[PDB]
C-alpha cells in the first residue's frame, strides 16, 4: 500500500499511450 | 560552544530583515504605501565574568513617511494628500485608521469607501446621494451634481477629515491601517481633529515610496552578512568536535 | 519565507502585465473602457510588540506580500469617429444599450455599431437583439436615429418620416461595478444593481449621435510607462528571489 | 525497520522528490493543448501531511495523493481547432511559470537540508557502535 | 518608487492635453461663432525633505 | 511542547485548504535554528559517548586493582 | 514515552 | 530482457 512497502506481486507494466485506444 | 548560537541568531535575524525587505519590494506598485524600516538592534547578555556575548535582534522601527510619485489620472475621485497628511477611514473593527490611499470609490448605495473601508467625515462616515457625480475640492470639500440636472444645482455635501501626523506619532496596524501610538495618544487625544492647513490635490494618486537603491543594497548586505555568520558557525562546529572527540 | 513574498510580487506584476496587454489589444475596439489594476498588501505579521518607551521604537513587524484585489474600469467619455453608416450611434454621457442574450438574460453594452437582421430587427455585431426592439420595414429609404433615441424611417412616395421606437438607455448608480461578460457586454452585479431604464436625455441618460462610433478609452503612453515600471519591478523581485536562494544554499552546504 | 531519524529524513527526501517531479511535469506541459483523451492538462499539486505515527509527538512527511488544481483554465480563441467549444475557446492549462520555478527551488533546498541532516547524524550513528567495543 | 517616470508621465499627459486642445481649435476654424480654447498647465505638490 | 511563534501565513486562496480570507497556515519552523539544534545535539551526544568509554576503561582498570 | 528516540526502530511497526 | 537505458526508453513512442 504505502510507497516503499513489501509485496509478493510485481507491479503492472508502465504504459503511457499517446492517443486513446 | 555558545558562539554558534550568537551566529545563528545573527543569521536568523538576517533572514527576518530579508523578509521585511522582500515584503517592501513586493509592494512597489501598491497605491499609497509606506515602507517598513529595518534595523538590527544589539542585545548585550549580562552576567559574569567577562561580558563577551552580544546577540542580534531584527526590528522594524515604524515606517517611512516620504511621499512617493503622483500619477495624474483624469478622475475626480483619486486624491493625493500633502506631505505628512492622512485621510481618515473607519477601520475594520469599528475603530479609526489613517491612510494615504486616495483611491476613493463609491457604491450603489452611494457611500464612499477606501479599500472597502468607509471614509469618516465631520459627522461620521460620509454618504453621497445615490448615483451622483462627485468632485473633491482642495480642502476636503465634496460637491455632488446629479446626472442631467441644471449644473447650477451643484452643492457641497460634506468635508473629508484630513489630519496631520508624523512617523513618531503613527504605528502600522496588522490590517494595513496606521494608528496613533500610545505616547502620542496620551498627548493628542484618542481622536485627532481635522487639520485645516492641509491641501489635497484631486485627480492624482500617490504610489508607493519604496526605494530600489536601498532595497538592493540591503539585499547585498544581507547576503554577505549571512555568509559570514555561516562561516562562524562552521568554524565553531569543527573546533568543538575535535575538542570533545580528543580530550574525552 | 521570502520566496513566497517575492513569488507573490512576481504574480502581481504578471497580472498587471496581462491587464496592460489586454488594454493594448483593445485599442481599436469601439466603446472600450480601459482596465486599471490596483494591488493591496495582505495581513501584516506581528512577531514582538513594541516595548514601553533617545532611542528607536523596537519591534519586529513583518509583512506578507501583495495581492490583487480588483481591477476597475475608467468610465470616461471617449472620442467619436465618423462612419457614414446610419446604423451606428455614439453615446454622450453615462448610458448603456440593453441587450437580450440568447439564453434570455439581459446584458448591457456601449458599442453602438449595429445592424439589421433578416427580419428587420436591430441587432449588435454578434447578432444579439437590442431591447426594446425596433422592426424596420423593407422600404426604408433612409433611417434616422434621433437625439432622444427616436428611430424614424423614410418611406417611398411619402412626405413624412414614420416613427418606430425609442432607444431606451439603461443607467446604473455605480458604473464601475459592472461585470465584463467578454464580447463587448456588461452584466449587472450587486455593486451595480437597480438598472434604471430611461429615455435618452432624461434622468441623466446620455444623448445619441447618429453615424458616429465611440473610440476606446485606452491612453497609450500611460500603458508604456506602466510596462516599463512593471518590467523593472519584476526584475527587482527576481533579484530578491535569487538572493534568498543563495543564502539558503549556503546554509545547506554548511 | 529503519531507524526513526532515517525514516523521517528519507520520507522527507521522497516527498521533496515527488514535489519536484510534479513541478517538472507541470513545467513540461505548460503549452499542451490536449491530453491522450481530448481534455486539457490540469496543473498538479502535491499535498504534504505529517505522518505522525505516535500521538502528536513527531513524524516524517507523507503524500496522500496528487490533486488536480481548480483554477480557471486559460481560454484562447482558436475556433478552427477541433477542441474548441461552441464559443470557440480552446483550453490551455493553468500552469503558472513563476510559481513552478519557486517550487523547484524550494524543493531542492529542502532536499539538500534533509541530506545534510542525514550526513550529520551518520557520524554519530557510526560512533555509537564503538561504545561496546 | 521609480519616481522620475511618474513625473515624465505627467509631462507627457500635459503635452497630450495641449495637443488635443490645439487639434480641437484647428478643426473648428469653419464653425460660426467658435471660441479658441487654451489649456493652462500648472504644477503639483512639492515634497519637502528635512534639513537637520 | 508546541513552539511559541506566529504561524506563517501564505496567500494561496486556490489551494483546497485555506482560511476565510485565503490565509494558508504553514508551520513556524526556523530552519537555521533546527540545523544548529541538530549539530548541537550530535556534538553533545558524542561527548557523552566519550564519557561512557573512558568510564568503562576506568572500571576495568579498577577491576585490575591488585592483580 | 510520548517521543521515541532518534536511534529507535521505526515506531510504525 | 531490458532494453536501451535513459533517453530512448524515456520518450513517448508508439508501440510496434
Amino acid at each position: 500500500g504505502v510507497p516503499g512497502a513489501l509485496s509478493n506481486q510485481p507491479a503492472p507494466p508502465n504504459e503511457a499511450p499517446i492517443a486513446t485506444p | 560552544d555558545h558562539a554558534i548560537y550568537t551566529a545563528m541568531g545573527a543569521a536568523s535575524q538576517t533572514l527576518n530583515q530579508q523578509a521585511v525587505t522582500a515584503s517592501n519590494l513586493a509592494n512597489a506598485s501598491t497605491p499609497g504605501f509606506r515602507a517598513q524600516l529595518n534595523a538590527l538592534r544589539a542585545v548585550p547578555v549580562d552576567g559574569l565574568s567577562l561580558a563577551t556575548r552580544t546577540l542580534v535582534t531584527a526590528s522594524t522601527p515604524g515606517a517611512d513617511m516620504t511621499p512617493g510619485q503622483l500619477d495624474y489620472t483624469s478622475r475626480p475621485l483619486d486624491v493625493a494628500l500633502q506631505q505628512d497628511g492622512w485621510l481618515v477611514v473607519q477601520a475594520a473593527d469599528g475603530a479609526e485608521g489613517y491612510t494615504r490611499n486616495g483611491n476613493i470609490q463609491v457604491g450603489p448605495t452611494g457611500q464612499l469607501t477606501i479599500q472597502g473601508h468607509p471614509v469618516i467625515g465631520e459627522g461620521g462616515p460620509i454618504t453621497v446621494p445615490e448615483g451622483s457625480e462627485i468632485t473633491i475640492a482642495a480642502d476636503g470639500t465634496i460637491s455632488a451634481l446629479n446626472p442631467g440636472d441644471p449644473p447650477n444645482t451643484v452643492a457641497p455635501v460634506g468635508r473629508l477629515k484630513l489630519v496631520k501626523a508624523e512617523g513618531n506619532e503613527v504605528q502600522r496596524s496588522d490590517d494595513g491601517l496606521f494608528r496613533l501610538t500610545a505616547e502620542a495618544q496620551a498627548e493628542r487625544g484618542a481622536v485627532l481633529a481635522a487639520d485645516p492647513s492641509i491641501r489635497i490635490m484631486s485627480g492624482v494618486l500617490e504610489g508607493s515610496n519604496v526605494k530600489p537603491v536601498e532595497a538592493m543594497t540591503d539585499m547585498i548586505a544581507n547576503a554577505r552578512r549571512f555568509e559570514m555568520q555561516m562561516k562562524v558557525i562552521t568554524s565553531v562546529d569543527e573546533n568543538e568536535g575535535r575538542a570533545n572527540q580528543l580530550l574525552s | 519565507s521570502s520566496l513566497w513574498i517575492a513569488k507573490t510580487g512576481l504574480d502581481a506584476q504578471q497580472t498587471n502585465m496581462d491587464v496592460i496587454a489586454n488594454n493594448l489589444a483593445n485599442v481599436s475596439t469601439n466603446g472600450f473602457k480601459r482596465q486599471r489594476a490596483v494591488f493591496e498588501d495582505l495581513l501584516y505579521q506581528t512577531i514582538r510588540q513594541p516595548g514601553a518607551q533617545t532611542t528607536l521604537p523596537s519591534g519586529l513587524q513583518i509583512g506578507t506580500g501583495v495581492r490583487p484585489v480588483a481591477t476597475e474600469r475608467l468610465h470616461s467619455q471617449g472620442n467619436l469617429s465618423q462612419t457614414n453608416n446610419s446604423k451606428d450611434v455614439a453615446i454622450k454621457g453615462q448610458g448603456f444599450f440593453q441587450v437580450m442574450l440568447p439564453d434570455g438574460t439581459s446584458a448591457y453594452t456601449r458599442d453602438g455599431s449595429f445592424q439589421v437582421d433578416q427580419n428587420g430587427q436591430l441587432v449588435t455585431a454578434g447578432g444579439f437583439q437590442v431591447q426594446p426592439a425596433i422592426t424596420i420595414p423593407a422600404n426604408a429609404l433612409s433611417i434616422t436615429i434621433g437625439r432622444d433615441g427616436v428611430v424614424s424611417v423614410t418611406q417611398q412616395g411619402q412626405a413624412a418620416p414614420v416613427q418606430v421606437g425609442q432607444l431606451n438607455l439603461t443607467t446604473f448608480m455605480n458604473d464601475t461595478g459592472l461585470e465584463s461578460i467578454g464580447e463587448n457586454l456588461y452584466i449587472e452585479t450587486q455593486s451595480s444593481g437597480a438598472p434604471n431604464e430611461s429615455t435618452p436625455g432624461l434622468n441623466g441618460a446620455g444623448l445619441l449621435y447618429q453615424g458616429y462610433v465611440e473610440t476606446s478609452n485606452v491612453n497609450v503612453a500611460e500603458e508604456l510607462v506602466n510596462m516599463i515600471q512593471v518590467q523593472r519591478a519584476y526584475e527587482i523581485n527576481s533579484k530578491a528571489v535569487s538572493t534568498t536562494d543563495q543564502m539558503l544554499q549556503k546554509l545547506t552546504q554548511l | 525497520a529503519l531507524l526513526n531519524i532515517f525514516d523521517i529524513a528519507g520520507s522527507a527526501l521522497a516527498a521533496q522528490s515527488k514535489r519536484l517531479n510534479v513541478a517538472a511535469s507541470n513545467l513540461a506541459n505548460a503549452d499542451s493543448v490536449t491530453g491522450p483523451d481530448g481534455q486539457p492538462y490540469r496543473a498538479k499539486q502535491v499535498v504534504f501531511q505529517v505522518d505522525a505515527a505516535p500521538g502528536q509527538a513527531t513524524g516524517g512527511v507523507k503524500v496522500a495523493s496528487v490533486i488536480e488544481s481548480q483554477a480557471p483554465e486559460k481560454l484562447v480563441y482558436e475556433p478552427g481547432n477541433p477542441l474548441a467549444d461552441a464559443n470557440g475557446y480552446v483550453k490551455m492549462p493553468n500552469v503558472d511559470v513563476v510559481g513552478e520555478m519557486v517550487n523547484t527551488m524550494s524543493a531542492s533546498r529542502s532536499y539538500q537540508a534533509n541530506i545534510e541532516v542525514l550526513n550529520t547524524v551518520k557520524s554519530m550513528m557510526l560512533k555509537t557502535l564503538t561504545l561496546g567495543q | 518608487m521609480i519616481s522620475s517616470l511618474w513625473i515624465a508621465k505627467t509631462g507627457l499627459d500635459a503635452q497630450q492635453t495641449n495637443m488635443d486642445v490645439i487639434a480641437n481649435n484647428l478643426a473648428n476654424v469653419s464653425t460660426n461663432g467658435f471660441k479658441r480654447q487654451r489649456a493652462v498647465f500648472e504644477d503639483l505638490l512639492y515634497q519637502t525633505i528635512r534639513q537637520p
